[PDB]
RNA sequence: GGAU
C-alpha cells in the first residue's frame, strides 16, 4: 500500500492530540451551543460551569444523571485528557460515555442536555472518536435543529455516507434520504447491535421506537420487487423483532408487530416461521394494547399462508397458549365487530383445533361460524373432521347442532363430504 | 408523439 | 498440495503458482495426502509414499 | 368573479404587469402573482415554489368554487381541508425529492499479505 | 343529483360521446374544466361538455353560468369515467369544450348535436 | 458458554433458506412468473398467411391454426417436434375462426367448426367428411355471414338431453342460435345497439342439471343476460361502468371454449368477467349496477384477444394494432406480470391466443404466420 | 444437509466454516452464536460439492475446493465499523483461483507458436485457455455476445495469429448447430460474426487461411461456403461432394484448396480461380 | 427428430411398444406389428419420464426418472406393481432373465430384483 | 369428485390482497411527531388493509 | 431485458 494511504491511518489515530496551534483551533473550535469564533475564545472551566449546572437539571428529571457527576462531570474531569490514557483506560471512558448517550437519548428535545452533552465534546472529543454511538443515538430528530449542527461539526463514519450531502448544507436530511441508509445491509447490523442495547437497557422510548418502525418498514417495501434483498432482510430484521418482543415494554412488544405483519404480506415464508412467530408474540403478551395489535398481527399472518396446510389445526402448544392469551369469549368480540379484517384462515384453524383437542368448546364453534363467513373450501375441511369427530366422540347436541347448522346453509356440500367420507 | 399525422396512441 | 489422478500438485498459497510436481505417476490412484512442512505423504492402495 | 375564473388565472392574478409586459416583450412570465405570500408557498423552496402554487392554485379553485356556488354548504371547510391534506402530501414528495445525488459508500480494493503465525509443534506429542 | 339540469339521455349520450372522441382525434376537444373556462373566456366553444356524477357537482357549476352568459349550449352526462373515456385520456374528466371551427372535417355532426342541444336546453 | 420466548430465534437458526418453495404452492407467485419457450408449432409446416384463430383440442394433444390460406393446419404439440397431423384446404372459404368441439355427452364424437367472411359454414367430423351450413330457415335477413361463431353446450331440461348449439352475430344487435349437428335455427337473441361480443357461462342447478347463459354486449356498455334454456329471455341486464367503445368481453374460472368440460359433473361457473375496449382499458369484474374490481391499462391499443386461464388464474390480453403488444395479468391481484413479455421476447402484431387445457402451454399467432408455444412451470 | 468439511479461524476470530455436500460454505460465530454469513453454489453439488475447506493459519483467507476441478481462495475483509466491528464482519470477498474443464476435453489446440498457451474445449460447454508455464493461468472465454447458458460444446476448431489482434481468429463447430461461432483470443471473449452453412446442414469442418483473411465453413450436406473474419461476409461457396464433407485445408500459398468427406472423393480446387483441379476417388 | 422418444419390438417381434409425449405429459403405447389400439398409459407428472423400455415373457418393464420401475399389464391398461429403490436417482438401464432383474441408477449403483417375490435382493457399487 | 375439483375450489376461495408498492409507507414520516405508537400501528394496518 |  502506498505511503499516503499508510501515512493516512496515521493522522486518524492521532487526529485529536491537538498537535500545533491550528490543529488546537479545529478541535476546540467545536460547538453545538455557540459558533466558532466564540468557541475558540471559551475556557474549559467555563465549559464546567455551563455543564455542571445543566446536568444538574437533567438530574431533576431522570434521578439517573447524577452518576455522571461522580466520573465525568466532576471536577477533576477537566484535568483529564483522552490522549494521555492508556488502552486499558480508554474503554473504560468508552464505556462511560456510550451510557451516557443512552441517557441522553430521550431528552435531546431539552435545552440542558445540550449544554451537557457540550462538554463531552470539547472535553472528550466524542465527535471525532465516539462518532457512530452519537450518529446512532441523535438518528430520529434529524429534522431537529441540533442534528444540523452535529453534522457540520462531525467527519462521518463511512457508513454514513449518505449524509455527507446534507453536512454544512441549510436544508436538514430528508426522509427519502434515511432510508437509503437503512437499505444497507451493513448499517442494519449497527442499529441492530445499538437497538439491542437499549432492550437490554430499557432505555428505549416512543420517538424511538416510532421512528425505529417508521423505517425498516420502509426498506421492506424499497426492497419489494427484489426477493433476493427481501430474503437477506429476513435473518436480521426478523432478529429485531425477536428482542422487541422479548422485551418487557408493551410498545416494544406492538413495534415488533408493526414489523412483522409488513414481512408476511411483502414475502410468504414458511408456516413454521408463522408458527415460531405465534409463540413469540403470545409468550410475553402482557398489556392490554400489545394484544389488540397482536390479535390483529395473528390473523393477517394465517391470511399470507398459501401453501397447503394453510387452514390446518394449530398445534396443541400453539393452541393452549392462544385461548390462555385470548378467551373464547375475546374472539367472539374479535368477530362481533362489523369492522373486522379479513380473518377466515386464522379462524378455521381454530375451530379444527377446538375440536380436534376439547369437547368442551364445540357449542362455540356454532357461534364462531355465525358471526364470520368462511371460504367454501374451509368449510367443506370443516365438515371433513366434524365427520370423524360423529364416529369416534359421541354424538351430543350441539355435535348435531352443528351438523344442523350446515343443513341449512348448503345442504348438498355436507353430502359431498358424507359421500366422500363414509 | 407517436407521429407516425399522429398515431393513435393513448396519453398515460 | 492437490490430487491429480495419479499425480499430485503443489500450488504457492499467495499466488496460485506451481512449485513442485511428483517426479512419476504412482502405479494407482491416490486416496489420501498429507503435507508436513518439507515432506508430503501420498498414499496409493496398499503403499504410502 | 373569482369563482368563475379559472385556475390559471387565480395563481397569477396579482402580477399583471409582469405578465403582460412579459408576454408582449417575448419574456419569461411570473408564476407566483399574489399567491406568493401563502403559507404553503413559503414552506416550499427553489423551483417547487413554483410547482405548489400551481397545485395550490388548482385546489384553490376547488375549495373556493365550492364555496360560492353551494346552495347548503356546511360552514365547516371540510373540502378545504382535504384539499390541503393532498397539497401537504405533493409538498412532502415534492421536497423529499434530492436534485443532488446520493454519494455511495465506498469499498476499496485493498490487498492481503499473508503473516506466518506460531504454530505448536507435535513432536512435543511424540 | 338534481343540480345538473338538462341531463342527456342514454341515447344523446351516444352522439355526444362520438363527436368528443371524433374531436379527439383531431385536436377540436379541449379537456378539464378550467381549460373549458378559457374557451369560453375566448368564445371559441362551440358548446362544454360535463359529467352529472362529479363529486363535489360544484366544481363544475360555474359553467352553465358562463355558458348561460355567452349563449353558449351545454349538457350533462351520467358519468366522468365515460367522459374522459372518450377524451381519450388515462384519467376522469368531468369537463371538456369543443373548438369553434368551420373549417373541420367533423363540423356537420358538431352542429347537429349542438342542434339537439339546443332542443334539450 | 455452554411456549418459550426464543422460539423465533431458534427457527431462524436452523434454516437460512426462508422463501417458502412454490413448488408445494399451488397458486402462482403474484410479480414473478416462471416462463420458457419451446419450439415453434407450424416449424414442421409454415404458414402462408396470418394465423386468424387457434384452438386446442379438449382432450388429445393437438392444436388447430386457421387463417385466409383457407386450410385447417393441424398440428400434433409436444413440445420438441411439433409435427403435422394433417391439413384441409378449403377451396373459396377464408378462415376468419375455427374451433374443435367434443358432445358432452358422447365422448366419442368429435368435430371441427370453421367459418368466414361468408353465408356459409364448414364441420368437420371425426377423405374428409366435410358439411357445409347454409340454411337459416327465414332469418337470412337478420345475418349476412358467420365468419364470428362461437360454439357452447345447451341442456334441454324437459328431456334432460344435452347438446351442441352454434351461436352467430347478427346484423343489428341479432345473435342466432342453430344445431350443431342438424343445423336447425333453434332460437334467436336480440340486444339494442351494435353487437360488439358476446360469450357463454354455464351456471350449474343439480346433479346432472346445469344452464347455459349468454353474456351480449353493446359498444356502448350495456350488457344482456340471455337464459338459453327459458328460450333466449332476459334475465339481466346492467352496465359496464366507465364502459364506452367496448370491443370484447369473456369469463373466465369455469368452463368456457378454451376450458371445455368432459361430463356434466365437470360444469362450473365462471368467477371472473373482463371487458374490452377500443383505447385499451379491461374492467375486471369478480362475478360471485356492479363495480369493476379493477380497470388495467397497460396496453394502448384496441381489445383484439381475452382468454383466462382454464383455472382462472391468469388472464392474458392482446390488442393487433401494435406489435408487442401482449401482457399477463396475475389473479386476483389484478397485477400485470413484469419478467415476461421482455423487449426481446418475439410476439410481433399479436393476432391469435390460445391456452391449453392442462400442462399450462401457451400458443400465440402473428400476422406472419408463426405460431410461438410457450410453458408456464407453475402448471 | 450433509457435512462435507470443517475448518477454524486462526487470526484471532472465533469462526468456523462449515462445508456441505450441496456447495454451499456457511461461517458461523461461535462466540455470538450467529451465522455470518452463507456462500452459495461455490462448488457444484453433482461433483460432491465443497470436498474440502481450510482455513489458512493465523490469515483471513480460506481456501475452498471441489470435485468440479476448481481451487478458491476467500477472504474476510477487516470491519467498516470503528467500533462493534465484531458484528460487522464484511461478507468474503473473491480474491483468486485457479480451475479447469469440469469434464473430459473434447479438443485442443496450440495458441501460439511460442508454445505458451492452449485452447481447450470439453463438453461442459466451456473453451478455456491454459498455460504451459509456472504461472498456470488459466482463464474462461467470455461467451458474451456482441451486439450488431453456455453455446453446445465445440465439435471442430481452428486457429491463426497472422491477423491477430485486428479482429477474430479462432472459429469453431457446435454440435446439432447449423452455424459456426467466432472467438478472438486477443480479447478472450466472443466474436461479432457468425457462419452458417447456408445448405440446411451442420457444421462439421472448420478452417481458415494462413493470412487469416478467409474462413472455410464444411456442412454436413456436402456444401463449402467461404467467409471473410473480418467482414463475415460469405464470398464465395463450392458444391462439390454430396455427402458430408469432413476435411477443409487451403495449403499456406493461397492457391490450391483441398477438401475431403464422407463420400470417398478428395476435391483439388484452384482457390485463386474458383475451378475445379482433380478429383480423386479412395476406396473407404 | 422424432416424436418417438424410446421404442422396443417384444421378443417375438410381433408387438411394438413406443413412448412419446402429449403436451407435457409421456403416454406409453402398444401397436400389433403384423396387420387400431387407442388405450395409452398416461404419466400424471410432467417431471415423470420413461428412461427403459423392456418387454417381459404379456408385460413390459418401465425404468422412470423417478427412481423406481415399473410393471405395465398392457391388458389391463394399468400398472401392475412398482419396484422402488431406496434412491430417487434416474435408472440408466434394465435387463432381465427370467426372475432375474437387473438395473442401474444414476449413482452407479447396481440392482437387483425378483418379479416372483418383489422384492429387492442385493444393491452394491463397484469401483 | 377429483383431486384437482379439489384444488380448482381452494384456488376459486382464495381473495384479493391489496400489495405493498414503492410509495406506500412514505407519507408515515410526515405524521410521525407526537403520534401515540397503537395509532402509527393501526394506520399501519389501515393503509395495508 | 438492452446500450452505457
Amino acid at each position: 500500500s502506498s505511503l499516503s494511504d499508510q501515512l493516512a491511518q496515521v493522522a486518524s489515530n492521532n487526529a485529536t492530540v491537538a498537535l500545533d496551534r491550528k490543529r488546537r483551533q479545529k478541535l476546540h473550535s467545536a460547538s453545538l451551543i455557540y459558533n466558532s469564533k466564540t468557541a475558540a475564545t471559551q475556557d474549559y472551566d467555563f465549559i464546567f460551569e455551563n455543564a455542571s449546572k445543566a446536568l444538574e437539571e437533567l438530574s431533576q428529571i431522570e434521578p439517573k444523571f447524577a452518576i455522571f457527576s461522580r466520573t465525568l462531570f466532576s471536577e477533576s474531569s477537566i484535568s483529564l485528557d483522552r490522549n494521555v490514557q492508556t488502552k486499558e483506560e480508554i474503554k473504560d471512558l468508552d464505556n462511560a460515555i456510550n451510557a451516557y448517550l443512552l441517557l441522553a437519548s430521550s431528552k435531546w428535545y431539552l435545552a440542558p442536555t445540550l449544554h451537557a452533552t457540550e462538554w463531552l465534546v470539547r472535553r472528550f472529543q466524542i465527535h471525532v472518536k465516539n462518532t457512530e454511538m452519537l450518529l446512532l443515538s441523535t438518528l430520529n430528530y434529524y429534522q431537529t435543529p441540533v442534528f444540523k449542527r452535529i453534522l457540520s461539526i462531525i467527519k462521518l463514519p463511512p457508513l454514513f455516507n449518505c449524509l455527507s450531502n446534507f453536512v454544512r448544507s441549510e436544508k436538514p436530511p430528508t426522509a427519502l434520504t434515511m432510508i437509503k441508509l437503512f437499505n444497507d445491509m451493513d448499517f442494519l447490523k449497527l442499529y441492530t447491535s445499538y437497538l439491542d442495547q437499549c432492550i437490554k437497557h430499557n432505555a428505549t422510548y416512543t420517538n424511538q421506537l416510532l421512528f425505529t418502525t417508521c423505517c425498516f418498514i420502509n426498506v421492506v417495501a424499497f426492497n419489494s420487487n427484489n426477493d433476493e434483498k427481501l430474503n437477506q432482510l429476513v435473518p436480521i430484521l426478523l432478529e429485531i423483532s425477536a428482542k422487541l418482543l422479548a422485551s418487557k415494554s408493551k410498545d416494544c412488544q406492538i413495534a415488533a408487530h408493526t414489523i412483522l405483519v409488513v414481512f408476511a404480506t411483502a414475502l410468504p415464508l414458511k408456516k413454521t416461521i408463522i408458527l415460531a412467530a405465534m409463540e413469540t408474540i403470545l409468550s410475553n403478551l402482557d398489556a392490554k394494547e400489545a394484544k389488540h395489535s397482536a390479535l390483529l398481527t395473528i390473523c393477517k399472518l394465517f391470511q399470507t399462508l398459501k401453501g397447503q396446510g394453510n387452514v390446518d389445526q394449530l398445534p396443541s402448544k400453539i393452541f393452549k397458549l392462544f385461548d390462555s392469551k385470548f378467551d373464547t369469549v375475546s374472539i367472539l368480540t374479535f368477530l362481533d365487530k362489523e369492522d373486522k379484517p379479513v380473518c377466515d384462515k386464522f379462524i378455521t384453524s381454530y375451530t379444527r383445533s377446538i375440536a380436534r383437542y376439547d369437547r368442551s368448546k364445540l357449542n362455540i364453534i356454532l357461534s364462531l361460524l355465525k358471526k364470520i363467513r368462511l371460504e367454501r373450501y374451509e368449510v367443506r375441511l370443516i365438515i371433513t373432521d366434524l365427520i370423524y369427530l360423529s364416529e369416534i366422540l359421541e354424538d351430543k347436541s350441539q355435535l348435531v347442532e352443528l351438523f344442523e347448522y350446515f343443513i341449512s346453509i348448503n345442504e348438498d356440500l355436507v353430502l359431498k363430504c358424507l359421500k366422500s367420507l363414509g | 408523439g407517436s407521429k407516425k399525422k399522429w398515431k393513435k396512441q393513448r396519453k398515460r | 498440495v492437490t490430487c491429480v489422478g495419479k499425480t499430485f500438485q503443489i500450488y504457492d498459497a499467495n499466488t496460485l503458482h506451481l512449485l513442485f510436481v511428483s517426479e512419476k505417476e504412482t502405479p494407482s490412484s491416490i486416496v489420501a495426502l498429507s503435507a508436513h512442512f518439507h515432506y508430503v505423504y501420498a498414499a496409493y492402495e496398499n503403499k504410502v509414499g | 368573479s373569482l369563482a368563475k375564473s379559472p385556475a390559471s388565472t387565480i395563481q397569477i392574478l396579482g402580477a399583471e404587469k409582469a405578465l403582460f409586459r412579459a408576454l408582449k416583450t417575448k419574456h419569461d412570465t411570473p408564476k407566483y402573482g399574489l399567491l406568493y405570500h401563502a403559507s404553503l408557498v413559503g414552506q416550499a423552496t427553489g423551483k417547487n415554489k413554483g410547482k405548489i402554487a400551481r397545485v395550490l392554485a388548482a385546489k384553490a379553485a376547488v375549495s373556493l368554487r365550492y364555496d360560492a356556488l353551494a346552495e347548503d354548504r356546511d360552514d365547516s371547510g371540510d373540502i378545504g381541508l382535504e384539499s390541503r391534506a393532498k397539497v401537504e402530501n405533493r409538498l412532502s414528495q415534492l421536497e423529499g425529492r434530492d436534485l443532488r445525488t446520493t454519494p455511495k459508500v465506498v469499498r476499496e480494493a485493498k490487498k492481503v499479505e499473508m503473516t506466518e503465525a506460531r504454530a505448536y509443534n507435535a513432536d512435543a506429542d511424540t | 343529483n338534481p343540480k345538473a339540469f338538462p341531463l342527456a339521455d342514454a341515447a344523446l349520450t351516444q352522439q355526444i360521446l362520438d363527436v368528443v372522441q371524433q374531436a379527439a382525434n383531431l385536436r377540436q376537444l379541449k379537456k378539464g374544466a378550467n381549460e373549458a373556462t378559457k374557451t369560453l373566456n375566448r368564445g371559441i366553444s362551440e358548446f362544454i361538455i360535463m359529467a352529472a356524477d362529479c363529486e363535489p357537482i360544484e366544481i363544475l357549476l360555474h359553467l352553465p353560468l358562463l355558458c348561460e352568459d355567452k349563449n353558449v349550449p351545454y349538457v350533462f352526462v351520467p358519468s366522468r369515467v365515460a367522459l374522459g373515456r372518450a377524451c381519450g385520456v388515462s384519467r376522469p374528466v368531468i369537463a371538456a369544450s369543443i373548438t369553434t371551427n368551420d373549417a373541420s372535417a367533423i363540423k356537420t355532426q358538431i352542429y347537429a348535436v349542438k342542434d339537439k342541444i339546443e332542443t334539450l336546453l | 458458554d455452554e411456549g418459550d420466548i426464543n422460539a423465533l430465534t431458534k427457527i431462524l437458526s436452523t434454516t437460512y433458506n426462508y422463501k417458502d418453495t412454490l413448488s408445494n404452492s399451488k397458486l402462482l407467485p403474484p410479480k414473478k412468473l416462471d416462463i420458457v419457450r419451446l419450439k415453434d408449432a407450424n416449424a414442421s409446416h409454415p404458414s402462408h398467411s396470418a394465423i386468424q384463430s387457434l384452438s386446442f383440442h379438449p382432450s388429445k394433444p393437438l392444436l388447430l391454426t386457421g387463417g385466409y390460406d383457407k386450410t385447417l393446419r393441424i398440428y400434433h404439440i409436444d413440445g420438441k417436434t411439433n409435427h403435422l397431423v394433417t391439413s384441409l384446404h378449403l377451396v373459396g372459404s377464408p378462415i376468419q375462426t375455427c374451433t374443435f368441439y367434443t358432445s358432452l355427452s358422447n365422448q366419442n364424437q368429435q368435430n371441427i367448426f370453421t367459418a368466414g367472411r361468408r353465408r356459409y359454414m364448414h364441420s368437420w367430423d371425426l377423405t374428409a367428411k366435410i358439411e357445409k351450413f347454409s340454411r337459416l330457415y327465414g332469418h337470412e335477413s337478420t345475418q349476412r355471414s358467420f365468419e364470428n361463431f362461437k360454439v357452447a353446450h345447451l341442456q334441454n331440461s324437459q328431456t334432460n338431453s344435452v347438446h351442441g348449439i352454434v351461436l352467430l352475430q347478427g346484423n343489428n344487435g341479432w345473435i342466432n342460435i342453430l344445431h350443431s349437428t342438424s343445423g336447425l335455427w333453434l332460437m334467436g337473441c336480440k340486444i339494442e345497439g351494435v353487437i360488439t361480443d358476446f360469450c357463454i357461462d354455464y351456471q350449474p342447478i343439480s346433479r346432472g342439471k346445469f344452464r347455459t347463459i349468454l353474456i351480449a354486449v353493446n359498444a356502448y356498455g350495456e350488457v344482456w343476460e340471455f337464459d338459453l334454456n327459458k328460450n333466449g329471455h332476459v334475465i339481466r341486464r346492467w352496465k359496464d361502468q366507465g364502459g364506452v367503445g367496448i370491443t370484447k368481453i369473456q369469463v373466465g374460472g369455469g368452463t368456457t371454449t378454451t376450458c371445455p368440460a368432459l361430463q356434466i359433473s365437470k360444469i362450473k361457473q365462471n368467477r371472473w368477467l373482463a371487458v374490452g375496449s377500443e383505447s385499451g382499458f379491461v374492467n375486471l369484474y369478480d362475478r360471485n349496477t356492479p363495480t369493476p374490481v379493477a380497470a388495467l391499462d397497460q396496453l394502448t391499443t384496441t381489445i383484439s384477444n381475452l382468454q383466462f386461464s382454464p383455472d382462472g388464474q391468469i388472464l392474458c390480453m392482446a390488442s393487433r394494432a401494435v406489435k408487442d403488444a401482449l401482457r399477463l395479468v396475475h389473479l386476483p391481484s389484478c397485477s400485470v406480470f413484469s419478467n415476461w413479455p421482455t423487449s426481446g421476447t418475439p410476439l410481433g402484431k399479436v393476432t391469435s391466443v390460445a391456452f391449453s387445457p392442462s400442462g399450462g402451454l401457451l400458443a400465440v399467432g402473428n400476422e406472419q404466420g408463426k405460431v410461438r408455444l410457450w410453458k408456464l412451470n407453475h402448471y | 444437509s450433509r457435512i462435507s468439511s470443517l475448518s477454524f479461524r486462526t487470526d484471532g476470530s472465533s469462526h468456523l466454516s462449515v462445508g456441505t455436500s450441496s456447495g454451499d460454505l456457511i461461517f458461523y460465530d461461535l462466540d455470538r452464536r450467529s451465522r455470518i454469513h452463507v456462500l452459495k453454489n461455490i462448488h457444484r453439488e453433482s461433483y460432491g460439492g465443497v470436498t474440502q475447506a481450510t482455513f489458512l493459519n493465523g490469515q483471513p483467507i480460506i481456501v475452498t475446493s471441489g470435485g468440479d476441478n476448481s481451487l478458491k481462495e476467500y477472504v474476510f475483509d477487516p470491519s467498516l465499523s470503528q467500533g462493534s466491528g465484531d458484528v460487522v464482519v464484511q461478507p468474503p470477498r473473491y480474491l483468486r483461483s485457479r480451475g479447469g474443464h469440469s469434464q473430459p476435453p473434447s479438443y485442443i489446440a496450440f495458441a501460439d507458436s511460442q508454445s505458451h498457451f492452449m485452447l481447450s474445449a470439453s463438453k461442459d460447454r466451456s473453451l478455456w485457455s491454459f498455460s504451459l508455464r509456472k504461472d498456470a493461468q488459466s482463464q474462461e472465454m467470455s461467451q458474451r455476445l456482441h451486439k450488431k447458458s453456455k453455446f453446445p460444446e465445440i465439435v471442430a476448431l481452428a486457429i491463426e495469429n497472422a491477423r491477430i489482434g485486428e479482429w477474430e481468429n479462432i472459429i469453431t463447430a457446435h454440435k446439432d448447430e447449423k452455424f459456426a461461432r467466432t472467438w478472438d483470443m486477443r480479447n478472450k471473449r466472443v466474436g461479432r460474426w457468425t457462419f452458417d452453412t447456408t445448405d440446411d446442414g451442420f457444421v462439421k469442418s472448420v478452417a481458415m487461411s494462413q493470412c487469416g483473411n478467409f474462413g472455410f465453413i464444411g456442412s454436413s450436406n456436402g456444401s463449402i461456403t467461404i467467409y471473410n473474419m473480418q467482414s463475415g461476409i460469405l464470398r464465395k461457396k463450392y458444391k462439390l461432394h454430396k455427402r458430408a464433407v469432413t476435411g477443409i485445408s487451403l495449403d499456406g500459398m493461397n492457391r490450391k484448396m483441398v477438401s475431403c468427406g464422407l463420400d470417398g472423393i478428395v476435391g483439388f480446387y484452384d482457390f485463386n480461380k474458383s475451378t475445379l483441379l482433380g478429383k480423386l476417388k479412395l476406396d473407404a | 427428430d422424432s416424436p418417438v422418444l424410446q421404442s422396443a419390438y417384444d421378443p417375438s417381434g410381433q408387438y411394438l411398444c413406443y413412448v412419446t409425449v402429449a403436451l407435457d405429459k409421456q403416454r406409453v403405447g402398444v401397436q400389433p406389428t403384423q396387420r387400431w389400439n387407442e388405450n395409452f398409459l398416461y404419466l400424471e407428472d410432467s417431471k415423470l419420464k420413461v428412461t427403459c423400455l423392456k418387454w417381459v415373457n404379456v408385460a413390459i418393464i418401465l425404468g422412470m426418472n423417478n427412481g423406481e420401475i415399473w410393471l405395465y399389464s398392457v391388458l389391463a391398461n394399468e400398472v401392475t406393481y412398482k419396484f422402488t429403490t431406496g434412491n430417487s436417482y434416474e435408472i440408466k438401464d434394465i435387463d432381465l432373465m427370467g426372475n432375474q432383474l437387473w438395473c442401474i441408477d444414476s449413482s452407479d449403483a447396481f440392482y437387483q430384483f425378483d418379479l416372483l417375490q418383489f422384492k429387492l435382493l442385493q444393491h452394491f457399487r463397484i469401483n | 369428485e377429483d383431486e384437482e375439483d379439489i384444488a380448482l375450489e381452494f384456488i376459486n376461495g382464495e381473495k384479493k390482497d391489496k400489495l405493498v408498492n414503492m410509495n406506500s409507507f412514505t407519507s408515515m414520516f410526515d405524521n410521525i411527531q407526537n403520534v401515540q405508537m397503537d395509532t402509527f400501528f393501526d394506520r399501519v394496518m389501515k393503509v395495508l388493509t
